[PDB]
Formats: C-alpha cells, sequence, structure tokens
C-alpha cells in the first residue's frame, strides 16, 4: 500500500519542517548547544553538552521500528559526537532498523508457484493448439460435438494467453485493468462451456429429436455473450467506485457479482449430472454376443426343439428371467397372472419358463404352478448366457414385469434376439419399448399382465415376423445411440464435478492462512489445477477419444509400411 | 478468484515492497556519509 514515491513526498515534508525548525533557532541563539540539523532522514533537536540525545524512529519512514529509538552525543563543547577517522557526524541507528534484516525468504514460494503457472500453462497451450490442429485436419471429425469442443479449447488457450500477459507486465497502470478483465472474461468462458458441454449432453438423452445447428447458435451465445455480460458490469461497478489496485479482486463484494454467475453453471452442471446418470447406465449390453446371427435353423424349429426339451408340444411360449424378489422385479406379478389365466380356457394355448432365484417362499409358488400344470416350466439353477441367448431367440415373448427398472438391458437382449417384450411401463423399458415393438402394461397389476398375455395369444395366430424384425431394429438402434453418447459421457461426466467441486472448494477455502502450512499446500495444489485445466481438457475431449486415436494410427500406418 | 489471481497481488505488493527498502537502504547509507 505504501509505495517509494510516497515515502519521498513524506521525506520531503520532514526536510521542509527540518529547516523552519533551525531557522527559529539561529535567529534566538543562547548558550552552547548542539545545533539541529538534517541528517537525510531524521531532524535532531538541540543537543546539551555531554547529553545522550535520543529521537524515537521517525513515522514517516514505513519500514522502520516505530517503538525505537535513534541516538546521538553532543560534545562538552556544543558539538555533535563525530566518528572515530572521519569528519562525520555520528549516530545510532540499530533499534530502527531491528526488524528490517528480512532479506528474501519469501522468494522460494513466489519462485516456485510462478514455475508450476508457466509450466503448467504451457504444456496445457501446447497440447490444446495441437488437440485443436487434429480436429481441423482430419475430415472425419468435423461434427457438432468436436466443434463444440473447438470453443471450449479456445477459451482455455485465451485463458493461457491473459495470465501470459499478466505475468509480463509484472516483471516490467490502465493496461493492468484490461488485462485482469480480459483473463476474468475467460475464466468464466471457461466454466459457461463446460456448463454447454453438459446442457450438449444432457440434450442428446432427453431430446428425441432436435436441430443441432440451431442449438449450437445458441450455445455460442451462452458460452461467449453471457460472460462478457456480467464482466461487462464488473468493470462498469468498479471503475466507477474508485480506483483501487489491480490485482485485488477479492477484497470487496465486487467479486460477488462474477463468482455468483460462475457457480449458477456449477449448479446446473450438478443438475444435469444427476438427471444423466439416472438415466445413462455404466456400461450398455454386449453387441458382440446378443444377435440372433448366431443362431442356426429358423426360429419355429427351435422354438418346438426347445418346448421338447422341457416336455411339452408346441405352443404361444412366454418367458420370465430375474431375481425372485417381492417388490422389484415382479416374479410376484407374473405368479399371480399365471393364476388368474389357469382357468380361462386359453391357458392350454401357452406356455410358460420361469427363470430365477431369490425369496424361497416365491421359489416354493413357482414349483407349485410347474407341478400343478403341465405348460409351466421353471429354473432356478445357474444358465450360462449361450443358453439365455438361445431362450431369447426361441421363446414368443419376454415378460419383464419389473416394478421399477431404471436402463432395462434385459428388454434389449430379447429384443436383438426377436422376442417381443411384455413390459412394465416404468424407467428405461417405458423409452426402449413402443406400441410397435412390445406390449407395456401398468407396475404391480397381475390383471393387466393376465389381459396383455391373453392378447399376445390372440396376436400369436397371424405371423410375428414382422413385429420381430421392428423390435430388432429397436434395441439396436437404441443401443447404438446409447453407445455413442457413453463415449462422450465417459469424459464429460468427469469434468463437469471436477472443475466443480474444486472451484468451491478453493473459494470457501480464505487466504487467512497467510504463507502458513495450509497456505503453502492450497496455493501449490491450485496453481497444479488450474494451470493443467486446458491439458486436461485436451486429453478428455482428444488425445483419449477412440476416434481421434484411430486417425493417427491410420496416418502412422500409412508411414510405416515395410 | 482463482490462485493464479492471488498470485499476482502477492507479487505486486512483494515488488513493490522490495523498491521501497531498497530505496530506505540507500538513505541509510546517506546518514552513515553524513
Ligand atoms: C568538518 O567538516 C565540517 C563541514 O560540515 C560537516 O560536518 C560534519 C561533522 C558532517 O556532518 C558533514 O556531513 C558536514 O558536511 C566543517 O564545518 C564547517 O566549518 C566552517 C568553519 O568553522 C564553517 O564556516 C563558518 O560558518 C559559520 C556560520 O556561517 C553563517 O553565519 C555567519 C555569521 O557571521 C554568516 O556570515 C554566514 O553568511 C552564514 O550565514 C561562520 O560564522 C564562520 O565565519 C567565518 O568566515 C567567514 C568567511 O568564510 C567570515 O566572513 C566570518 O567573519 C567568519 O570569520 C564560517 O563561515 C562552515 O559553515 C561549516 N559548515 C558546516 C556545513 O557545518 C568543519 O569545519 C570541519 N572540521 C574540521 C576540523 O575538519
Ligand atoms: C572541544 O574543545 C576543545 C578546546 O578547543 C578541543 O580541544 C582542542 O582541539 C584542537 C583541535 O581540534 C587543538 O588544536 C591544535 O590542534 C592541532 C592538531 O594538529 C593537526 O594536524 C593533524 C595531522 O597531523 C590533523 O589530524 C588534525 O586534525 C590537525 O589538523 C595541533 O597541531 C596544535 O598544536 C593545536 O593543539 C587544541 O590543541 C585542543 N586544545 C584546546 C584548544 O584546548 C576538543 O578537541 C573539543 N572536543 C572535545 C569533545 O573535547
Ligand atoms: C547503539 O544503540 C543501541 C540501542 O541502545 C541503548 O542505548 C542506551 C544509551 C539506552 O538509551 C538504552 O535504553 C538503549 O537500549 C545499543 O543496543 C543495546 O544495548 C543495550 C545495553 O546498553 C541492550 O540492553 C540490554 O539490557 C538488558 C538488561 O540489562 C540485558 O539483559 C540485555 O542483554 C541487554 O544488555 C539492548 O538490548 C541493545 N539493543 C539492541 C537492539 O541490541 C547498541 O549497543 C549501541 N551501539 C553502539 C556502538 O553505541
Ligand atoms: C474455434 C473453432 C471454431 C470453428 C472453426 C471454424 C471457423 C469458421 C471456419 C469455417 C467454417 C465453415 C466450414 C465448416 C466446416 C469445416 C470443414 C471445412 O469446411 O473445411
Ligand atoms: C458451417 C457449419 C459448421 C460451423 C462450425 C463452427 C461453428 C461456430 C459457431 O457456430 O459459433
Ligand atoms: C437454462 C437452460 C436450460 C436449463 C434446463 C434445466 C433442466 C433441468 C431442470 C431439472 C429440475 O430443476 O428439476
Ligand atoms: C481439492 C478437491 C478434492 C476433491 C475433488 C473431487 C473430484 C470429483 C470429480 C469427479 C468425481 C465424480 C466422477 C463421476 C464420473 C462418472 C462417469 C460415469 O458415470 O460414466
Ligand atoms: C487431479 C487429476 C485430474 C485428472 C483429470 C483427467 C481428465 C481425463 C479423464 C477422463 C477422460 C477419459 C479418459 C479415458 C482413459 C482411457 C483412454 C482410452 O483408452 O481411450
Ligand atoms: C523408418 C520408419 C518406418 C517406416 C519404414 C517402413 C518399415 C516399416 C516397418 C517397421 C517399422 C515400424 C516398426 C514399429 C514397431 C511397432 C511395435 C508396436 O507398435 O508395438
Ligand atoms: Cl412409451
Amino acid at each position: 500500500v505504501m509505495t517509494k514515491e510516497e515515502q519521498i513526498f513524506l521525506l520531503h515534508r520532514a526536510q521542509a519542517q527540518c529547516e523552519k525548525r533551525l531557522k527559529e533557532v539561529l535567529q534566538r541563539p543562547a548558550g552552547r548547544p548542539c545545533l539541529p540539523e538534517w541528517d537525510h532522514i531524521l531532524c535532531w533537536p538541540l543537543g546539551a553538552p555531554g547529553e545522550v540525545v535520543a529521537v524515537p524512529c521517525p513515522d514517516y519512514i514505513y519500514d522502520f521500528n516505530h517503538k525505537g529509538h535513534a541516538y546521538r552525543r553532543c560534545d562538552r563543547n556544543g558539538s555533535w559526537e563525530l566518528v572515530p577517522g572521519h569528519n562525520r557526524t555520528w549516530a545510532n541507528y540499530s533499534e530502527c532498523v531491528k526488524f528490517l534484516t528480512n532479506e528474501t525468504r519469501e522468494r522460494e514460494v513466489f519462485d516456485r508457484l510462478g514455475m508450476i503457472c508457466t509450466v503448467g500453462y504451457s504444456v496445457s497451450l501446447a497440447s490444446l493448439t495441437v488437440a485443436v490442429l487434429i480436429l481441423a485436419y482430419f475430415r472425419r471429425l468435423h461434427c457438432t460435438r468436436n466443434y463444440i469442443h473447438m470453443h471450449l479449447f479456445l477459451s482455455f488457450m485465451l485463458r493461457a494467453v491473459s495470465i501470459f500477459v499478466m505475468d509480463a507486465v509484472l516483471y516490467s497502470y490502465a493496461g493492468c485493468r484490461v488485462a485482469v478483465t480480459f483473463f476474468l472474461y475467460f475464466l468464466a468462458t471457461n466454466y459457461y462451456w463446460i456448463a454447454v458441454e453438459g446442457l450438449y449432453l444432457h440434450s442428446l438423452i432427453f431430446k428425441a429429436f432436435f436441430s443441432e445447428k440451431k442449438y449450437l447458435w445458441g450455445f455460442t451465445v451462452f458460452g461467449w455473450g453471457l460472460p462478457a455480460i456480467f464482466v461487462a458490469v464488473w468493470v462498469s461497478v468498479r471503475a466507477t467506485l474508485a480506483n483501487t489496485g489491480c490485482w485485488d479482486l477479492s477484497s470487496g463484494n465486487n467479486k460477488w457479482i462474477i463468482q455468483v454467475p460462475i457457480l449458477a453453471s456449477i449448479v446446473l452442471n450438478f443438475i444435469l449430472f444427476i438427471n444423466i446418470v439416472r438415466v445413462l447406465a455404466t456400461k450398455g449390453i454386449d453387441c458382440s454376443f446378443w444377435n440372433e446371427s448366431y443362431l442356426t435353423g429358423s426360429r419355429d424349429e427351435r422354438k418346438k426343439s426347445l418346448l421338447s426339451k422341457f416336455g411339452m408340444d408346441e405352443g404361444v411360449t412366454f418367458m420370465f428371467i430375474g431375481r425372485f424378489d417381492r417388490g422389484q422385479k415382479g416374479v410376484d406379478v407374473l405368479l399371480k397372472a399365471i393364476e388368474i389365466l389357469s382357468s380361462k380356457k386359453e391357458f392350454q394355448e401357452m406356455r410358460f419358463i420361469i427363470i430365477g432365484k431369490g425369496d424361497p417362499e416365491l421359489e416354493g409358488w413357482a414349483r407349485s404352478l410347474e407341478e400343478k400344470h403341465g405348460n409351466v416350466k421353471v429354473i432356478t439353477e445357474m444358465l450360462s448366457r449361450e443358453f439365455v441367448r438361445e431362450l431369447y431367440g426361441s421363446v414368443d415373448f419376454v415378460i419383464i414385469p419389473s416394478y421399477f427398472e431404471p436402463f432395462g438391458l434385459v428388454a434389449l437382449e430379447a429384443m436383438c434376439l426377436g422376442a417381443i417384450p411384455i413390459a412394465s411401463a416404468v424407467g428405461g423399458l417405458r423409452d426402449i419399448i413402443t406400441n410397435e415393438t412390445g406390449i407395456l402394461v401398468k407396475a404391480g397389476d397381475p390383471g393387466e399382465l393376465a389381459n396383455a398375455i391373453l392378447k399376445a395369444l390372440e396376436l400369436s395366430r397371424s405371423d410375428l415376423s414382422k413385429f420381430r424384425e421392428n423390435c430388432k431394429k429397436r434395441a439396436m438402434s437404441f443401443s447404438d445411440t446409447r453407445q455413442q453418447y457413453r463415449k462422450l459421457a465417459k469424459s464429460t461426466l468427469v469434468l463437469m464435478p471436477l472443475f466443480g467441486v474444486h472451484y468451491i472448494v478453493f473459494m470457501l477455502t480464505p487466504y487467512t492462512e497467510v504463507s502458513g502450512t495450509l497456505w503453502q499446500v492450497r496455493m501449490h495444489y491450485e496453481m497444479l489445477f488450474n494451470s493443467f485445466q486446458g491439458f486436461f481438457v485436451a486429453i478428455a475431449y482428444c488425445f483419449c477419444n477412440g476416434e481421434v486415436q484411430a486417425e493417427i494410427k491410420k496416418s502412422w500406418s500409412r508411414w510405416t509400411l515395410a | 478468484x482463482v490462485a493464479e489471481i492471488q498470485l499476482m497481488h502477492q507479487r505486486a505488493k512483494w515488488l513493490n515492497s522490495l523498491e521501497r527498502v531498497e530505496w530506505l537502504r540507500k538513505k541509510l547509507q546517506d546518514v552513515h556519509n553524513y
């Protein structure tokens, strides 16, 4: 706060006061006292012969110990005591300079943290430059998803250029204000383009159909426009009130009108994050395995052989596979529906295969129906997925009466193998299955399931091949779309909480420690994290992308041909 | 704000402090010569 220029002005005023004091003394001389004089720092008073004179360390010297005194001695004749061997006046300034042997200990911390800044931002800028060049060079990488990545890359690149401008003018007034303004703008665009990445992923999953061109236009205004809005309001509120320091943004309440919009994006990302993880499964179905092209013969031949293995004649076959529990997978709903149907005449045309494990009372109930009716088969042992695939590709309908099912991967496996699903209208089954690709029923209602089974029997009297083909295309296009979104979410769902949690934790940690053990470990880690942010984004969206890696391996194989 | 901002602020105060102390040690040499 105290500048060198300010000390010069205060020292000039002290010198002028000393000149006036000496003139007032010379006009009225009396006795033989030591006269006042100016020794370039402070003004000494009249000195009595043979006495020590003590002057408190001057206030206008900021770095002095203001609890001590400077000393002089006055000769018996009335002359200031001299330095031995020279014609210079002697003085004792040891108390004023007591706590002024600081030298440099803070240089070690400032040089380490500054090196971490330049190293981290250089690696980030170098990795982002080759990342944006790769996405623009290969024509196979040109799509809306990569265009959003290039905007996010550019925002972190300009942030790296801003800090290189700030420390450049530091190594040497209004030129500093525009430097920190551009930095805070680029800092805001970074967090808002992270929210764009979350909004784009959330839109792909929850919007069945939209225009990517128009959404990209709205994302550009969201990413570059809104940060420029509340930053301009920040500069408007700042320059008007006063003209304080260039880097003391944290001191006043002016920092909250920029941190709050940045916090709003983090809250928005936490909202988008929760919606996506509740719907997007961590892993899809094994597409290399669940395919009907692995089976031989026609479906009619496979069903007749299957029912013969179980000791039954040909009939419309329904299958259940899953855990035997009371209020979840819904085997209790199916067992009650089988009892309702057991008195109908249409029951003799139906065949049932129940596979699962769990509650003993539901296992005994299933075993009871198997023993009571010759068209009910129950399997409680463990089955290989090869035999499960044989069942999906042989039965007519698969019954999925779950009380809740967030993803419904069992439906996708059966639909890929031609089995028409009869499932509860809950969770993922509701989004996968439509009227043209299955039957949906209210959850927990044995009567609605029994009626759906009756409608499935009347449907089986006609050819169902076209129905089975629609179920295959639906499961295949749904899993293809889901696998594409999972690759983008593999990195987007990581960068959203990583940047958000770090920003919140760093904001909630104050600067109170003042270069303590807590301060140096927080300053070291936050400098490491913030400087390598561009390097984190470059790895997440380019260096680890499956399409980018396949393109550089293609180029390296063409350049390395034996 | 972010850690890189506080570093520039501490650096600014540290360079100004260094400049001021160097000016004071120069005056202390003038007092010594006087
Ligand atoms: C050591 O060095 C001193 C120089 O000052 C220094 O002191 C040391 C300790 C350190 O602090 C240094 O940083 C600092 O620079 C020498 O001091 C000088 O000593 C001489 C001789 O004593 C002084 O000359 C005299 O000044 C008297 C005051 O002058 C004024 O008042 C008279 C009143 O009549 C007016 O006329 C003038 O216009 C002034 O307003 C003065 O009374 C003396 O008078 C005689 O000579 C003149 C002609 O020159 C004559 O007309 C008159 O009739 C008198 O006969 C004389 O002028 C000088 O001012 C002083 N300077 C300072 C800055 O103190 C010190 O001698 C030296 N000692 C040794 C032994 O090495
Ligand atoms: C207080 O007042 C006392 C009374 O005046 C002081 O005592 C007197 O001091 C002066 C000198 O300061 C003496 O003067 C004469 O001094 C010269 C010294 O010679 C010189 O040459 C050498 C180099 O060879 C050089 O280093 C010196 O600076 C001189 O230039 C002698 O050669 C003369 O013989 C003569 O002595 C007085 O003798 C002396 N006595 C008096 C006048 O009573 C006293 O120093 C003052 N200080 C204190 C604190 O008491
Ligand atoms: C230059 O001055 C400093 C400061 O000086 C003292 O000057 C005397 C005349 C008097 O005004 C006194 O109040 C001032 O503190 C000198 O440094 C110090 O020397 C004194 C002893 O004179 C130290 O005092 C202490 O006394 C206690 C109790 O007896 C002891 O336990 C301590 O060990 C110590 O002796 C004082 O601590 C010293 N101060 C500092 C900052 O070191 C200095 O000696 C003097 N130098 C010259 C060449 O004159
Ligand atoms: C920060 C990167 C933003 C996007 C970079 C492109 C800027 C505008 C330049 C060209 C856009 C028009 C062409 C769009 C398709 C690009 C592929 C091509 O035409 O070569
Ligand atoms: C100083 C801060 C220390 C705490 C840092 C916490 C970082 C949290 C960031 C990410 C953790 C959550 C990642 C979730 C990824 C889900 C991926 C997926 O579901 O496919
Ligand atoms: C504090 C350390 C933070 C590290 C952040 C890392 C950011 C990248 C993380 C996930 C992005 C996807 C990573 C994919 C790894 C496998 C790459 C591959 O085999 O394709
Ligand atoms: C001079 C570079 C090679 C191009 C000249 C043509 C010869 C290519 C045949 C072999 C060279 C490349 C060998 C690379 C080994 C790869 C091993 C690995 O990928 O694990
Ligand atoms: Cl639906």
